[PDB]
């Protein structure tokens, strides 16, 4: 019989039909045109608020919370031009204090802009949500930024009028409304979140402010951003020696975010098996969706040193994924807690990379086996990436025959059986008989049969001899 | 070299094979609940024990 | 068997008719070497004064048969049909008997004729190491030695199909090569024989030595080019495939006439009936036992005598 | 022709046969889990239906059907509807009462339309928009009684109407088109199966027996000519499928319907002909000048003679 | 449909239903008697409403009731048909105040996949 091939895989079904690939993108759609809906609703409730206060309260003047209530939301949703007059006159009335310069900062980070651009616009990739937030106005919030940083210490030293040459820089307060500052900042262009671990960090010594946990790891989001691990990770590794005790999750997601934008994915496989490893702080919904797209940006990622032969050799990187899947589920972290942009390539690459024990003992049948053969012979141009076009430290001078007895020891039958007439000069040299030497299971039987057949011939042969010279 | 067969298949020919082919999603074998003493010796008549 | 073009694979009957010959394969197994073993030795068939007459049945697995014959005085052997699987025990048959091969005789050269020619024609040359074999046929079976790769591929014969052929190589009819002046093994073959079709009792014949003469019958309908061997000094008949025991040769070949058959036996009716037809397949028989007891003759002149123009008389079921 | 044991026995080359074709997953048998009908999406506010919960107990919910007759849970939308106010949930409500009397078979279930959801839905042009919830359950209620009603609330679910027609699911569509093959409308059948291509809907998923029953009901000239060129839209695997259940249908297996189908043979041997197709094999004006001018002729050789 | 209940099975005639036989998997017997045995509805319905093995539903809710978890995991054992969301209520039920999480999961993971959904509730 005709051998089968034994590296050649069994034929499963791992794909998706065109229908059900159309449905994914047509049902995705309307979740962005969702998430679309919910921002202009929320955005024209603000503005019809902020009108509202600025039309029928003309003369009437607001108390200052609720002013403040509408600055805070004028800037989560990007409107940071109506609410620069309501801090300047908040200011001026001295009715801000040191929780609201830093309430107002943060609200200048945009929280509910950055809500629309991550469903929509940054396809759920929270590292590209830094990147399109820079566009609207990433240096014009960076200058207002800057400039209520600077009204918040101006309100700082009056709030504080001993320690009296160290105040306000040694307080709560400073380093709070700074690290507000690189929060906002980190929304910006990237001229700015540049400013964050070198213009800002040493101005904040410059200054003596005492920095917090969200200090270094605000920093360590920034330089992760650039691309610069060796000094992302030495962060970390003075958090490692020092402070110890206060290290959260964030400082972590930096590292897993800033090796998927510098391609490194060695170094963020061992960021997660770490995290796996000492199990606190808690691997956060943020750590799995960093993780995962960075297996993902690997997997598509193509090789050029084979030039891809055969195939594509790091489509074999998903296979991985049902292995940290299982881990997550372990560690607590709720697979429905991904986004809908990596829960159809985690699917994929569950499809393609995962089976159970009903199914494998029924995948390898020979009528879904066949199956696959005419659905590749009927529609193959649909799917298929081709149509589409003694100990020897010590040993240097070897003792040789050291009178081990191997006639103590039997195996005496290594009879073995060569052809007949090798040195005889009737008999050539080259020959089909030359075959016979590669024969194994009947070597006994067939060279006693070519021996037999051969001595029978040269003694027909010399008979034959005899006969015809003494005749004539 | 003119009949050059090689003793080790390259990391390229191993990555292929390994590709091609799934997982099976038992040979993770995790458990952290504990032994069902009551119930799992006793499950539905198609998937008993 | 042919060429698959675009017609053939988008035939449905082209998949069915395969399936009914060879069940679910549908690739036909080929005809493969006979092994060291179930192989017979060589046979000494014919002792005569003149010549000697040494032959081997079923050599090859389409049921050939290997003769070769053997000068007393000349000690001079010569082959006719050189086609064993094992052509090592003819190479010692005449080294052990003091013989010397001068010349390979070729009725047709069909797949069961020069399957092993080159084998003979290499094994035998390095014996005679410690003037080379010459080949004597037809150049009417021109248009089956270019085929010879395209039947080893549907008979399994892969080893045999990168050999160039001995007769194809440039012999003294032939223009010679103008080599580089800064080798004649495969360059010149000067032992060449090309048999004529204007086949006679006068001229066509070869000395054989010791005054036998081998008269070689131009004879088609099997094959284009068909040369039997006539001994009439020794009651002798090398038809190849002409004439067998109660049958005759295959028609349904290409390039193998019906009409042209039935005229090749017709010239072997002024033969004594004591002549011993020794066929290219199965056992020897008499000219008088075929003239009597054989059908496919019996129909050849029953239908010459009711008056058939064109008389067609052929095998579709026998041997290549 | 074999490899040898003092060989290396290395792999000769890797095969990735599994990563160039990804196929799709493709069994012969059904989908086990499915829930193989119409589904409501009831999505309430979770304070009436609290509220309502000795109203609602009575009512299907998912994948329960409780065999309350349908007398009583009418007289419980006569009287407690009107007292809740709040629009979406009397709507809601009434899917619920139009899909408990489908599964039971009320025809009078229709009066509740025309009482309350016809006049400020489809009357002289109403503006207002019915939710997805109505429109589901009363067309599947229209097609389970053979109710008449569904053809003026086909037509609103139209591009320029209510747009529904991309939110249907395939199984209400299988349910619409039993349902005009058993009253027999034959501009019934055209206009769902050209809205069923112009939506792109899974033809290939529809159910079997619903379309051999909607193509069995085609006897107008016309529209038999668009079922000849319609029936290319479905697979080769769905085409030889109606071919076995549109012959067991009129033969032995005709018991399975509640109705017996009407013999329409030259529906069936069209059928018959195209399944056997998709399957492998196993100047008139010019012209009558030329014959006139031939007569002519004969008469003037004399071939054509006149009265003896 | 109490008196329409039973399968009928075959008698293996020719020489190609004996190599079918020969060619099946592992589970063929006990998986073409549960697909001709009880499956979803017309209506989208479980088939959970069975008469035959109704009164041993009712013995199981009666026993996970009282705190006899081990007695009614013994009778859950001889059930042909679907069992219906009660049980599987009562039993999760019977788990809760000796704290078995082990002996609850396992009450909910053999209806999840297995018996279409059935203790997903
Ligand atoms: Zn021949
Ligand atoms: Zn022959």
């Amino acid at each position: 019989r005709k051998p089968q091939n034994q590296w050649e895989g069994v034929y499963y079904y791992s794909g998706i039909t065109k229908r059900q690939r159309h449905l994914i993108l047509l049902h995705r759609k309307r979740e962005r045109e969702a998430h679309m809906r919910s921002f202009n609703i929320s955005r024209a409730s603000v503005l019809q608020r902020l009108e509202q206060l600025s039309g029928d309260r003309k003369q009437e003047s607001l108390p200052p919370h609720v002013r403040l209530d509408l600055a805070v939301r004028l800037a989560q949703h990007g409107l940071y031009q109506q609410a620069t007059p309501i801090v300047d006159e908040l200011h001026h009335q001295k009715a801000l204090h040191a929780g609201h310069y830093a309430l107002l900062i943060n609200a200048l980070a945009c929280p509910r802009l950055g809500q629309r651009i991550l469903h929509c616009d940054a396809q759920c990739d929270p590292a590209l949500t830094y990147k399109l937030l820079g566009d609207e106005n990433g240096e014009e919030r960076a200058q207002e930024a800057y400039r209520w940083f600077d009204l918040a210490l101006t309100s700082l030293a009056v709030d504080c009028g001993h320690f009296v040459p160290y105040l306000p820089q040694g307080t709560a307060a400073a380093s709070h409304i700074t690290n507000a500052l690189m929060r906002t900042l980190l929304t910006c262009g990237y001229t700015h979140v540049a400013a964050i671990p070198d213009s800002v960090y040493d101005r904040m010594g410059s200054m003596g402010i005492s920095p917090t946990i969200s200090t270094y790891e605000l920093v360590m989001l920034a330089l992760s951003l650039q691309g610069n691990m060796v000094e992302a990770e030495s962060i970390l590794s003075f958090l490692r020696s020092h402070h110890s005790e206060h290290i959260t999750v964030e400082s972590f997601n930096a590292l897993l975010l800033g090796h998927r934008e510098a391609r490194q994915f060695d170094c963020c496989d061992a960021i997660w098996q770490e995290l796996v490893d000492r199990r606190w702080p808690r691997a956060s919904p943020l750590t799995a969706e960093l993780y995962l797209r960075s297996i993902m940006d690997h997997a598509n990622t193509p090789t050029s040193e084979p030039l891809q032969s055969f195939a594509n050799i790091n489509v074999v990187e998903k296979k991985k994924v049902p292995l940290v899947l299982a881990q997550m589920d372990e560690l607590g972290v709720p697979r429905t807690h991904l986004s809908r942009v990596l829960m159809d390539e985690v699917e994929d690459s569950l499809r393609k990379f995962q089976t159970y024990r009903s199914r494998f003992y029924e995948w390898g049948r020979a009528v879904k086996q066949f199956d696959f053969i005419e659905f590749r012979r009927r529609n193959g141009w649909l799917y298929d990436l081709h149509l589409m076009k003694g100990d020897i430290y010590y040993d240097d001078t070897r003792g040789l025959h050291d009178r081990s007895p191997t006639w103590m020891n039997e195996v005496p039958e290594t009879r073995y059986d060569r052809l007949y007439g090798v040195n005889h000069p009737d008999i050539a040299k080259i020959g089909i008989r030359r075959h016979l030497n590669v024969e194994y299971v009947n070597r006994k039987e067939v060279v006693e049969r070519d021996a037999a057949l051969m001595k029978k011939t040269l003694s027909s042969g010399r008979r034959l001899r005899h006969r015809v010279e003494s005749s004539r | 070299r003119m009949g050059y067969i090689p003793r080790y298949t390259p990391w390229e020919w191993i990555a292929i094979q390994e590709a091609d082919q799934p997982l099976i999603a038992e040979q993770i074998r995790q458990d952290n609940i504990g032994t069902s003493y009551f119930f799992s010796l006793n499950r539905y008549w198609r998937y008993k024990a | 068997s042919y060429t698959p073009n675009l017609t053939s694979l988008t035939n449905q009957v082209n998949r069915s008719e395969r399936l009914r010959k060879w069940g679910s394969a549908g690739v036909p197994p080929g005809v493969p070497r006979i092994p060291r073993l179930e192989a017979k030795g060589i046979a000494i068939l014919h002792e005569s004064p003149k010549v000697i007459l040494a032959g081997r049945s079923r050599c090859n697995n389409f049921d050939s048969n290997q003769y070769m014959l053997i000068n007393k005085a000349t000690k001079r052997c010569l082959l006719v049909d050189a086609s064993d699987d094992w052509p090592d025990d003819w190479a010692a048959f005449i080294g052990a008997s003091d013989l010397t091969l001068t010349h390979v005789f070729l009725t047709h050269c069909h797949i069961d004729n020069i399957i092993n020619l080159n084998a003979f024609l290499t094994i035998c040359g390095s014996r005679q190491k410690q003037d080379e074999i010459g080949v004597m046929w037809c150049p009417a079976e021109e248009c089956w030695v270019q085929n010879f790769k395209r039947s080893c591929e549907r008979y399994g014969r892969f080893e045999e199909m990168h050999q160039v052929l001995p007769m194809m190589c440039r012999s003294l009819y032939t223009p010679q090569h103008l080599v580089d002046p800064v080798r004649n093994a495969r360059h010149l073959r000067r032992n060449d024989v090309l048999l004529s079709a204007a086949t006679n009792r006068a001229t066509s014949f070869i000395d054989f030595g010791n005054g036998v003469l081998l008269y070689y019958i131009f004879s088609p309908g099997h094959s284009p080019g068909h040369m039997m061997l006539h001994i009439p000094t020794e009651r002798i008949l090398f038809s190849g495939d002409l004439l067998f025991f109660n049958k005759v040769g295959r028609v349904d070949l290409p390039w193998a006439t019906g009409v042209r058959l039935a005229e090749s036996l017709r010239l072997l009716e002024a033969l004594p009936d004591n002549t011993v037809v020794v066929p290219g397949h199965g056992r020897m028989t008499t000219l008088g036992r075929e003239r009597r007891e054989n059908k496919a003759l019996q129909q050849c002149y029953q239908r010459q005598e009711i008056g058939k123009q064109e008389v067609s008389v052929g095998f579709n079921e026998g041997y290549l | 022709y074999h490899w040898h044991y003092n060989l290396p026995q290395g792999m000769e080359r890797p095969h990735s046969v599994n990563r160039t074709f990804a196929a799709p997953f493709q069994s012969n048998h059904s989908l086990v889990n499915k829930y193989r009908g119409v589904w409501i999406e009831f999505d309430m506010h979770p304070a009436f239906s609290v509220a309502l919960e000795p109203q609602l107990r009575k009512l299907p919910r998912g994948r329960t059907l409780p065999k309350t007759p349908a007398e009583e849970v009418i007289a419980d939308y006569t009287a407690l509807a009107p007292l809740v106010d709040d629009e979406k949930t009397r709507d809601l409500w009434l899917a619920k009462v139009f899909q408990h009397c489908a599964f039971q078979r009320c025809g009078g279930a229709m009066e509740l339309w025309e009482r309350y959801c016809h006049q400020r839905f489809t009357a002289e042009g109403a503006t207002a928009k019915p939710p997805l919830s109505l429109v589901k359950s009363v067309l599947f209620y229209c097609n389970k009684t053979d109710n008449s009603g569904w053809r003026a609330l086909f037509d609103r679910c139209l591009k320029d109407g209510w747009n529904y027609t991309p939110l249907f699911d395939t199984a209400q569509w299988s349910f619409m088109l039993k349902s005009i093959g058993r009253m027999g409308d034959e501009d019934g059948v055209r206009a769902v199966l050209e809205e069923m291509l112009d939506v792109q809907a899974d033809l290939d998923r529809v159910e079997a027996r619903s379309v051999v029953i909607a193509l069995n009901a085609v006897t107008n000239a016309d529209v038999y000519e668009f079922v000849k060129k319609y029936l290319f839209n479905f697979g080769e695997r769905k085409v030889k499928f109606l071919r076995t259940t549109y012959s067991d249908l009129r033969g032995h297996g005709a018991g399975k319907l509640r109705i017996p189908l009407k013999e329409n043979d030259n529906m069936y041997y069209h059928v018959c002909w195209h399944s056997s197709i998709r399957s492998p094999r196993q100047p008139n004006a010019k012209i009558d000048d030329i014959v006139k001018d031939k007569i002519e002729k004969w008469k003037a050789e004399g071939l054509l003679p006149e009265d003896y | 449909d109490p008196n329409r209940v039973g399968l009928n099975a075959a008698t293996l005639d020719c020489r190609g239903r004996i190599y079918r036989w020969l060619r099946r998997g592992p589970f063929f017997q006990v998986d073409n008697y549960f697909r001709r045995s009880v499956k979803l509805n017309r209506d989208g319905t479980l088939p959970t409403d069975f008469v035959h093995e109704a009164p041993l539903m009712r013995k199981i809710i009666r026993l996970a009731h009282r705190g006899h978890l081990k007695a009614a995991c013994e009778e859950y054992r001889r059930v042909t048909t679907v069992p219906p969301v009660e049980v599987y209520r009562a039993l999760t039920a019977c788990c809760v105040p000796g704290a078995k999480l082990a002996d609850a999961v396992s009450i909910f993971e053999d209806g999840d996949s297995k018996l279409f959904y059935v203790s997903r509730d």
